[PDB]
């Protein structure tokens, strides 16, 4: 009332985003509060063991690393390798805290940083949508921004992986490049040529960078809108944004001499040769004018994006992860509900009003929509710029209809501000609900409240109950667990940087008892560590992807008798039933699979020996394991880890 | 046949052209020149030191670049797509910008 | 040239993309249902031909009926005119936006 | 391989010859430095900017990306602030 | 702690809440004097 | 080993917590080990320990036991 | 006695010299980095058999150890200095000149 207009629109626009980052930050924040604060899956089991490392060990102890714990004859480089982002953000977070003696663990420090970066998520989106229009359609961004299912899926606390607190990044790179092209300042270039160093230390899908600013500049050089304000800004952040790149030892001279980053160069000498015609042009008249009028092919891993065909038919490890399909009708609404809508609106109202700094956003969008179609891991990027769109669509709808009011035909107009409000409800609800019954559950905790712990249990026997130099072999899967709980040796990892040794491991599985025990010898492996899941109902049981090992260990010129359609009846079904193919029933898997289980009742009334994933009895019944003497069977029958004897003493054929 | 035409231009932009303005060309002459140096080096005998000529290039575009971009902001013909970019605060950014590239220029070379 | 005749292009593109047409012809779904089930049991991304098509279609009218309203409000409008228009815009956004969320709730029994 | 010792100094003497082709160019355009005065603040200025450069060189031979920062983060701000006396003075001038 | 229960009506409270909240800044932003 | 670390404070309680080693000693395991017949028979695996009770003082308020690699689901 | 210095094959095999009591040898480390296996194996008819196997790693480099200030490269780096300096001298002359 006394408030001054200034006053209580500047505290409702502060009080509007606190509320928003504390919503934020208190919605990706379930997996804590029914099970303890431990991190998940398969990825962040391996950042968290190097962030610890390099906590203890100074930056320049782990900038340099050979760790001689993963690939055990090789030997992977961890220094060299990967990007150090997350690691010099998490590290320097939680030095601060120590500084201010806080004295917060590196196990706690480290989980829930991904809330935190996404805290931060809403104040840049807030401003990188307060740029593109008013004030007014910024907040109506943050708020989305904060609930934004699809995004929350890949942010929850105790996901530490760098594709939280990568969005983080694009979005301020975004907001620098927005305001270096709306105002042509060398500093804002500067300003944004840093915000791209610090994203391509993070985020390996930083070509994204250096390729949607060439296309944005191609297009407002295609249409004549081309100023000295976007060439100055363009140059810079080429200039600095290409040499701050070359500087991350695993990204070498990629920028220079690649076909991914080939763009922005051509964009380079296309934008000079544009700017000194026009300059002679205009010192010139036109008669005079007219008178004088090793590179790498684009890597199979990126080129997968851009045909989505090419990994089913060439790459036999891209296709064999989940979260690697086409998208359907009902990710797209599961993941973001009314902002799927809203999208052709924000596009319409973008293109109604063309403008230097939007021509950006529409080509954001519609890039962003493409690639998240062809796969649905990239509704990372897809989430935020369709939360921008529709941020600038709804607050335009709703001041259309905001000004209609007498207060400000009059039931017509209020008819959409109440129609807009119960959408936004119907949006926070539908959010909650995917984030609490679904996008949140505990990799390594399976359960149904009765919980299942055995990927914790035998990791644990491991770690504590073999001599300190064993050599555990299991498939490529597990390999950032075993080392990062098990504390041992594991032959392969799940970075999947030598594409022989994983068909190696591939062979020495799906084969006869020999041929498997000569290849364990090489390479001198100790234990074996599958994951049954049968008595349990795993869905991913080992035997589940056994056909990826029998696919990708006959694909290499070591080994080619493992050929497929040799595993599958007569009629080619994978029936693992006494039916199955004889060779099935013989394999080094599936004998290390079902050792004595054809006499455990798993169901109250099925045949003695029931397998319930596959809803099918075994086939081999009895068998004796020739060379693998068992060693640890978990309770539930979810992990059992064999080891390999030693060569017989007599020296006699078998063992 | 095609020199007349190049002669007049040259003699317009000596005429037409203010003092303050001609030495950012010729620094910029420098910077051309030393880069054509490099290239010319390195084709003649190729480089076995990549990141020693890559960086010791890198340093002398960006800095052709950093001057091309200050005789624009600094030409007060082109004043209207810049707004409120005055000379000192172009020389002030000119100045962080070569700071920030020299710096990476020396963390980058051998 | 044509700006919106770009926007017609995009949105059309939106339209294909969004009823999963990548995923028809890269893994060919057969469009039948095994008395035919149009929607998949309980598979979260799972498609058949038409429970894509239908279901995008309904997302484009959920954008072109905001369209359509926000052109009436254009003045000089003769009454009756405006009155058909805000009618069909509102239709098309209260009909897309509660047949999304049948069609969600049919393929996911156990929705909210 | 590398290549003959001649080849790289007469390459290296050769690549010092444009910075003298500068100088003998602007001593002919008539670049005079006539508008010092020898205030404080553009003094300090110009020995921070100096120092600054100095330093990127006394960060090649001996010192680390760890050191070299901190001096530049004290050095930098010396400059920034006298640039900014300087810029301001010099901005009221030109008016 | 926290039941999960509670912890999800705080945030379908919070959300609505802001959601009202920015209509009503909207109304706000267009009254300006 | 066991390292019993006992924390004061005077604003409210006193919290104490400590780390245990523990090995079993007598007639270490040789061969194969088989969880089935550990289930299906009493008679195996008679020297094995499947649990144990930790009597504690009468106040204990929250009592959290958790492993190195996690929170344990296991105790009454 | 045959030392072999192997990784998953022999990379490198010499024969020990006795000094000393010692079976002794010296040889540089082969190019290929990864970790290796000192392994002396002495199986002959009629005695003993000999496995003794030490597993070594060998990293591969660190960023500290490269070769500096190489002859050939000489003319990057004066030219990057020039770079340096002509900047400083320009300007000077940018911000202290008088029009004609
Ligand atoms: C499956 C697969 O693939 N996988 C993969 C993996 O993956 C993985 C990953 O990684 C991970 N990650 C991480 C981080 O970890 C994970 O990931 P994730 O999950 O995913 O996560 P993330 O990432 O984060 O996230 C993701 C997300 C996503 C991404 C998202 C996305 C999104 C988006 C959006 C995207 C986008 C897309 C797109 C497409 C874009 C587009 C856009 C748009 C818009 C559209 C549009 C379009 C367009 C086009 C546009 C257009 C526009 C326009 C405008 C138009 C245009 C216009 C125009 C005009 C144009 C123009 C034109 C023109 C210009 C023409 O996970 C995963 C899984 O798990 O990974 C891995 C890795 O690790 C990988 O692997 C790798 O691989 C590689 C390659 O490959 C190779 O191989 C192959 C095969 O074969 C072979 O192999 C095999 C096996 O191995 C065998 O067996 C066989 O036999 C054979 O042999 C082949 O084929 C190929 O070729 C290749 O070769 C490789 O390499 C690797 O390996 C490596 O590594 C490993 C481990 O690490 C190791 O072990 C090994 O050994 C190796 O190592 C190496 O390397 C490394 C690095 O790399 C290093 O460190 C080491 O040491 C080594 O190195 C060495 O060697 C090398 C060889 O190469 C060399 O090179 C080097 O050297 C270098 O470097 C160094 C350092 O480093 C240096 O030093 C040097 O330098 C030096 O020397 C030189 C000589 O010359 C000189 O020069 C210089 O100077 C020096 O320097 C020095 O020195 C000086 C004195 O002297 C001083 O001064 C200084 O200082 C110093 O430095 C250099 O050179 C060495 O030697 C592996 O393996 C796998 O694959
Ligand atoms: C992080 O880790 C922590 C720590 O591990 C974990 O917290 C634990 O969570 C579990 C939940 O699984 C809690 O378990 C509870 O234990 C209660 C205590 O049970 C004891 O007392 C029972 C009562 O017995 C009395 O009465 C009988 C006659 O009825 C009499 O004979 C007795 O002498 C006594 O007077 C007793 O029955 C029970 O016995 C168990 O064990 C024996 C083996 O010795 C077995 O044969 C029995 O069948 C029985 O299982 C035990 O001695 C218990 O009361 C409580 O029960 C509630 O839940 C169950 C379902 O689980 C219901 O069926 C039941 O009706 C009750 O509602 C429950 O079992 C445990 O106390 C926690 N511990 C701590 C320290 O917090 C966290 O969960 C972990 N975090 C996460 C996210 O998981
Ligand atoms: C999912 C994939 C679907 C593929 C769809 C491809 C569309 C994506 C490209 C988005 C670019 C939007 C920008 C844009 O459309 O600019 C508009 C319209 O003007 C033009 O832009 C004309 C050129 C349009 C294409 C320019 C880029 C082509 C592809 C980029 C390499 C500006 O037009 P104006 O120039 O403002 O209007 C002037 C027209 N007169 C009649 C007055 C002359
Ligand atoms: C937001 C922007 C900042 C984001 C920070 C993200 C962290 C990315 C760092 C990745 C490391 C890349 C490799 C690297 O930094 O090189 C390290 C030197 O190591 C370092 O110095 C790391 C310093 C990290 C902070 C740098 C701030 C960047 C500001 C640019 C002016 C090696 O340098 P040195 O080992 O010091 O060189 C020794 C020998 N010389 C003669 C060459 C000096
Ligand atoms: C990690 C945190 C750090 C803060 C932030 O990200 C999250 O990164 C900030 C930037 O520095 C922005 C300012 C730049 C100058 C710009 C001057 C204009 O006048 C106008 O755009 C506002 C202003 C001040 C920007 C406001 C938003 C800021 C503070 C951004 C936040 C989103
Ligand atoms: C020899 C084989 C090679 C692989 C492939 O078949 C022929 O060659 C691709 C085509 O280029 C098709 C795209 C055309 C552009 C069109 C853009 C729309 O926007 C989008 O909705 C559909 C899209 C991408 C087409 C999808 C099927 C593609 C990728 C086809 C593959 C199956
Ligand atoms: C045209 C100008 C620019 C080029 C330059 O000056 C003349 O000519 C370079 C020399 O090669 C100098 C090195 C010689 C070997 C000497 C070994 C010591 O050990 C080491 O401490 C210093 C070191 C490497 C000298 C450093 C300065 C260099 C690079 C000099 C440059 C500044
Ligand atoms: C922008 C900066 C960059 C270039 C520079 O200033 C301006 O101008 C260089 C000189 O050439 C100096 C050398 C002279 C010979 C002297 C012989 C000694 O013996 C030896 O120890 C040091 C050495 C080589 C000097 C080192 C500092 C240099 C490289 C100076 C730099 C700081
Ligand atoms: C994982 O196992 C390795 C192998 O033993 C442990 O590494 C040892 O750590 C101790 C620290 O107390 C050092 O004294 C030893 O020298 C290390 N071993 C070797 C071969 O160098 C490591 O500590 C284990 N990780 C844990 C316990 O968290
Ligand atoms: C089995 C796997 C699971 N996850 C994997 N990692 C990638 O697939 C992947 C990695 C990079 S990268 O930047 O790390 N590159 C190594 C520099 C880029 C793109 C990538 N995919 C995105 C779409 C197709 C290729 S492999
Ligand atoms: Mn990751």
């Amino acid at each position: 009332l006394r408030l001054s207009y200034e006053k209580q629109d500047t505290l409702l626009k502060l009080l509007i985003l606190s509320m928003a980052a504390v919503l934020s930050f208190s919605t990706r924040l379930f997996a804590v509060l029914r099970f303890e604060s431990v991190i998940h899956e398969f990825d962040p089991y391996f950042n968290y063991r190097t962030t610890r490392f390099l906590a203890e060990e100074g930056f320049y102890k782990f900038h340099n690393w050979f760790d001689d714990r993963a690939w055990y004859p090789l030997g992977r480089i961890i220094g060299g390798t990967i990007y150090p982002g997350l690691m010099i953000t998490s590290a320097a977070i939680y030095h601060v805290l120590h500084f201010f003696h806080i004295t917060i663990d590196i196990r706690n420090v480290c989980v829930f940083l991904a809330p935190l970066f996404s805290s931060f998520t809403t104040i840049v989106t807030y401003h990188l949508t307060k740029e593109l229009k008013d004030a007014g359609a910024g907040l109506l961004a943050a708020a989305m921004i904060a609930v934004v299912p699809g995004y929350i899926s890949r942010s929850v606390a105790g996901s530490y992986d760098n594709e939280g607190i990568a969005i983080f990044c694009m979005l301020l790179t975004y907001y620098m490049w927005i305001k270096a092209v709306k105002t042509g300042s060398i500093c804002w270039a500067a300003k944004c040529a840093l915000a791209y160093f610090y994203m391509v230390s993070s985020w390996g899908g930083y070509v994204f960078l250096i390729n949607l600013i060439p296309l944005h500049v191609l297009v407002l050089m295609l249409t004549g809108r081309f100023s000295h304000r976007i060439y100055v800004a363009y140059c810079t952040v080429y200039c600095l944004g290409t040499i701050l790149s070359m500087q991350i030892s695993f990204v070498g001279f990629q920028p220079v001499l690649s076909s991914e980053h080939m763009a922005a160069f051509g964009v380079f000498g296309l934008c000079q040769i544009h700017a000194f015609v026009d300059y002679l042009r205009s010192k010139l008249n036109p008669q005079q004018f007219e008178v004088l009028f090793k590179i790498s092919p684009w890597t199979g891993r990126f080129y997968s994006l851009l045909d989505p065909s090419y990994a089913k038919n060439n790459i036999p490890i891209i296709a064999s992860v989940s979260e690697h399909q086409p998208t359907t009708w009902s990710s797209y609404y599961f993941d973001l509900q009314l902002l799927v809508f809203m999208f052709p609106v924000g596009l319409y109202y973008c293109f109604s009003n063309l403008s230097d700094a939007r021509i950006f956003i529409i080509m954001y969008g519609v890039t962003s929509m493409y690639f998240s179609a062809v796969m649905v891991r990239l509704m990372l990027v897809l989430a935020p710029v369709m939360c921008i769109l529709s941020g600038i669509g709804v607050s335009q709808v709703l001041s259309t209809y905001m000004k209609n009011l007498d207060i400000s035909k009059n039931e017509v107009a209020s008819g959409m501000i109440l129609v807009m409000a119960f959408f936004l409800i119907t949006y926070t609800f539908h959010s909650t609900w995917v984030t609490s019954e679904a996008y949140s559950s505990p990799s390594i905790v399976l359960s149904a409240r009765i919980i299942f712990d055995d990927f914790r249990e035998a990791y644990y026997w491991l770690r504590h109950n073999t001599p300190e130099d064993a050599k555990v072999m299991s498939w490529w899967d597990y390999g950032y667990q075993i080392t990062a709980m098990a504390n041992r040796t594991i032959l392969v990892d799940n970075n999947t940087w030598n594409n022989t040794h994983i068909s190696r491991v591939g062979q020495a599985m799906a084969s006869t008892e020999e041929k498997a025990y000569e290849i364990m010898r090489e390479l001198d492996v100790s234990y074996v560590l599958v994951i049954f899941g049968g008595l349990t109902g795993y869905s991913s049981d080992d035997i589940n992807k056994f056909l990826w090992m029998v696919r990708i260990g006959g694909s290499t010129d070591t080994g080619k008798h493992i050929k497929e359609n040799d595993y599958y009846t007569p009629t080619g079904e994978f029936r693992v039933d006494r039916e199955g193919s004889p060779v099935l029933l013989n394999c080094l898997m599936y004998k290390m699979c079902y050792y004595r289980f054809g006499q455990v009742y798993t169901e109250a009334k099925r045949p003695p020996g029931f397998d319930r994933v596959r809803n099918a009895e075994i086939g081999n019944k009895d068998f004796e394991l020739d060379v693998l003497e068992e060693a640890y069977t978990t309770e539930h029958w979810l992990v059992r880890i064999y080891k390999v004897k030693d060569l017989d003493n007599r020296g006699l054929s078998r063992t | 046949s095609v020199v007349s035409v190049i002669s007049r231009f040259l003699e317009e932009y000596l005429s037409s052209t203010p003092q303050r303005l001609k030495l950012l060309d010729a620094y910029l002459l420098y910077i051309l020149l030393t880069g054509a140096l490099q290239f010319g080096y390195c084709l003649l005998v190729g480089t076995f030191p990549f990141n020693s000529f890559l960086s010791g290039f890198i340093s002398c575009v960006g800095s052709f670049i950093l001057a091309v971009c200050l005789r624009i902001q600094i030409n007060p013909q082109n004043k209207a797509d810049f707004q409120g970019i005055s000379p000192e605060r172009a020389f002030a950014d000119f100045l962080f910008a070569s700071t920030i590239l020299h710096l990476v220029v020396m963390n980058f070379v051998g | 040239p044509s700006a919106m005749t770009v926007y017609a292009l995009v949105v059309v593109s939106y339209f294909l993309i969004t009823g999963g047409i990548i995923y028809d012809v890269i893994v060919e779904p057969p469009s039948v249902g095994s008395r035919p089930v149009a929607f998949l049991a309980y598979r979260v991304n799972g498609q058949y031909i038409m429970e894509g098509l239908a279901s995008s279609f309904l997302f484009t009218m959920g954008g072109l009926g905001f369209i359509i309203l926000d052109r009436s409000n254009a003045p000089n409008i003769p009454k009756l005119n405006r009155f058909l228009l805000l009618f069909i815009g509102f239709v098309c956004v209260l009909l897309s936006f509660f047949m999304a969320r049948v069609f969600m709730r049919m393929k996911l029994p156990g929705y909210l | 391989k590398r290549p003959p010792t001649v080849v790289s100094n007469t390459f290296t003497a050769l690549i010092l010859s444009p910075l003298l082709l500068l100088f003998a160019l602007w001593i002919r355009i008539g670049a005079n430095v006539s508008n010092f005065t020898f205030a404080p603040s553009t003094i300090i200025f110009h020995l921070g900017h100096a120092a600054m450069l100095g330093l990127m060189y006394v960060y090649w031979t001996q010192l680390n990306m760890f050191q070299t920062l901190k001096y530049l983060a004290i050095l930098g701000s010396v400059t920034f602030l006298a640039g900014n006396r300087m810029l301001a003075q010099q901005a009221v001038k030109r008016t | 702690m926290i039941t999960d229960v509670q912890l999800a009506i705080f945030a379908n409270m919070l959300g609505v809440s802001l959601f009202l909240l920015v209509v009503l800044y909207h109304y706000v932003a267009v009254n300006n004097p | 080993s066991m390292t019993r670390v006992i924390e004061v404070s005077h604003w409210g309680n006193i919290a104490v917590e400590e780390n245990v080693d523990l090995k079993h000693t007598g007639a270490v395991l040789k061969g194969p080990f088989s969880r089935y017949d550990y289930q299906r028979q009493p008679d195996s695996g008679i020297s094995s320990i499947r649990s144990f009770k930790t009597i504690l003082p009468a106040a204990a308020q929250d009592v959290y036991y958790r492993d190195e690699i996690g929170n344990v689901s296991t105790s009454h | 006695i045959q030392l072999e210095f192997v990784r998953i094959d022999p990379f490198v095999r010499t024969f020990l010299k006795k000094k000393g009591g010692k079976y002794s040898v010296q040889f540089k480390l082969p190019d290929v980095y990864g970790v290796f296996q000192f392994k002396v194996d002495y199986n002959r008819l009629g005695y003993t058999h000999l496995y003794s196997s030490t597993q070594v790693s060998v990293r591969p480099l660190q960023h500290t150890q490269y070769e500096r200030f190489i002859p050939s490269a000489y003319p990057y780096y004066a030219s990057a200095f020039s770079m340096m300096l002509g900047l400083f001298i320009f300007s000077i002359v940018f911000l202290h000149m008088k029009e004609k």
